[PDB]
């Protein structure tokens, strides 16, 4: 698994070579589809290994939504010193994988056929997304997982191509998807960046590391305002969801790769629920929503430590400023996070992020977000014209 | 996004 352009320009991909995807090599110069529309598709599943079945997985059962939940929280994205992995929790899942236009088909899972147990996983979840100067109804891959006692066996290569099918089947030939691994062909390349908020625990938990200044120290130049400064500051609420659409809609046209979402999407993805998801919009002396910020909720458990309390992550979102100054923005955000008793603030370096994440004291983390694109040919970006955050 | 990172 590559995890760096120069380690996988030596490589070769036995299952990628075979895909519609750019070559890494390449400099791709055109824009459109690698492969043509499919007017007949396979219609039987792709063969499993011996013992081994495909099984749709009902979210709205709570039984099955734990299984799930078990899964991914035993064998879902570790860091790169597999010391923390993330905790999805139950009602995340729901947030993350039952937006609008969600089909059961798509919650693709494999089991055990004799145990029934579940093993292996992948996702699709569909969204209509800007690329460059095409809109293009496309589906999100997300939550591919196989079990650590299944692992090397090639279970992933079938995965994948199984959700293609049942896609290809509702007539959708595009897809969009972020990795840390470098595959064919990233389409851009973004860095997370890590703002300690409570930096005590984070010491403590080895997350990061007493750089040479003292604890207490540490602690004041991490300290943040207990209240936001932007005037008019609140959550979003229900009256919100038409100007939220059209703050985003508008600020996301400077970017290459971006959501187009519907009013219905707007809601979904933005309307705030307790550890999942929180918006706050800006409301200034005329009644108008000038602004809004947003991060979800993702904990990690703390491998070495499992037994203890998880690491409390807020990861940024999308942040709309026209009004505001963006820099001010995302200092409330901190500040906001700080209040709700978020350990660390999560941000990546794409579209005007990196204008605030050197101020705003974030460090620069390892290992970096790879965009990807199927079935999709286009000339690659820079970070700042990424304006896609996924789940 | 699923990629984890730390500083
Ligand atoms: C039109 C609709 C199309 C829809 C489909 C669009 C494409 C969707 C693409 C998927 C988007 C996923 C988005 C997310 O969810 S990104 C999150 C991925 N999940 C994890 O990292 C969880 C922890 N890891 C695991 O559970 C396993 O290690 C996984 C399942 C990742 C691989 O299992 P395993 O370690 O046992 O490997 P194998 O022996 O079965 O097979 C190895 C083959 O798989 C290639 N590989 C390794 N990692 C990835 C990866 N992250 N994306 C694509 N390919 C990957 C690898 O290069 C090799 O191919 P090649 O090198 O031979 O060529
Ligand atoms: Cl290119």
């Amino acid at each position: 698994p590559a995890k760096t352009m120069e380690e996988a320009s030596k490589r070769s991909y036995q299952f990628w070579d075979t895909q519609p995807v750019p070559k890494l090599g390449e400099v791709v110069n055109t824009h459109g589809p690698v492969e043509p529309d499919k007017d007949n598709i396979r219609q039987e599943p792709y063969t499993l290994p011996q013992g081994f079945t495909w099984d749709a997985l009902d979210l709205g059962d709570r039984g099955v939504l734990k299984e799930l939940y078990t899964l991914l929280n035993e064998n879902y994205v570790e860091d790169d010193d597999n010391m923390f992995r993330f905790d999805y929790s139950p009602e995340f899942l729901l947030w993350a994988l039952r937006p609008p236009g969600w089909l059961p088909q798509w919650h693709c899972g494999v089991r055990v056929v004799s145990s029934r147990k579940l093993v292996g996983f992948i996702s699709a979840i569909p969204a209509n997304i800007h690329i460059y100067d095409t809109e293009k109804k496309m589906v999100e891959i997300n939550f591919l997982c196989v079990h650590k006692k299944l692992r090397s066996k090639r279970v992933a290569p079938v995965l994948i191509r199984e959700i293609t099918r049942r896609v290809h089947l509702e007539g959708i030939f595009q897809a969009v998807y972020t990795a840390g691994v470098v595959l064919p062909k990233p389409v851009g390349t973004c860095r997370y960046w890590h703002r300690s908020l409570n930096p005590r625990k984070l010491i403590e938990v080895k997350f990061s590391h007493l750089s040479n200044m003292t604890m207490q120290r540490t602690m004041k130049l991490y300290r943040l305002p207990e209240t936001p400064k932007t005037a008019g500051l609140r959550p979003m609420e229900t009256k919100d969801i038409p100007v939220v659409h059209q703050l985003l809609t508008r600020y996301l046209k400077q970017f290459h790769l971006t959501p187009v979402m519907s009013q219905e999407e707007v809601e979904h993805w933005f309307y705030p629920q307790e550890n999942i998801i929180d918006t706050f919009v800006v409301e200034n002396a005329n009644g108008e929503v000038t602004d809004f910020l947003s991060f979800y909720t993702l904990p990690s458990t703390i491998m070495n430590h499992p037994t203890h309390k998880s690491l409390k992550a807020a990861y940024s979102f999308y942040n709309v400023h026209t009004q505001t100054p963006l820099l001010d923005l995302m200092s409330d955000a901190l500040v906001l996070a700080k209040m709700k008793g978020f350990d660390v603030f999560n941000a990546l370096d794409l579209m005007e992020n990196k204008t605030f994440l050197e101020k705003l004291k974030f460090g620069i983390g390892d290992g970096n977000l790879q965009y990807y694109l199927y079935n999709w040919k286009c000339p690659s970006m820079g970070a700042e014209k990424v304006g896609l955050v996924l789940q | 996004g699923n990629c984890f990172s730390k500083p």
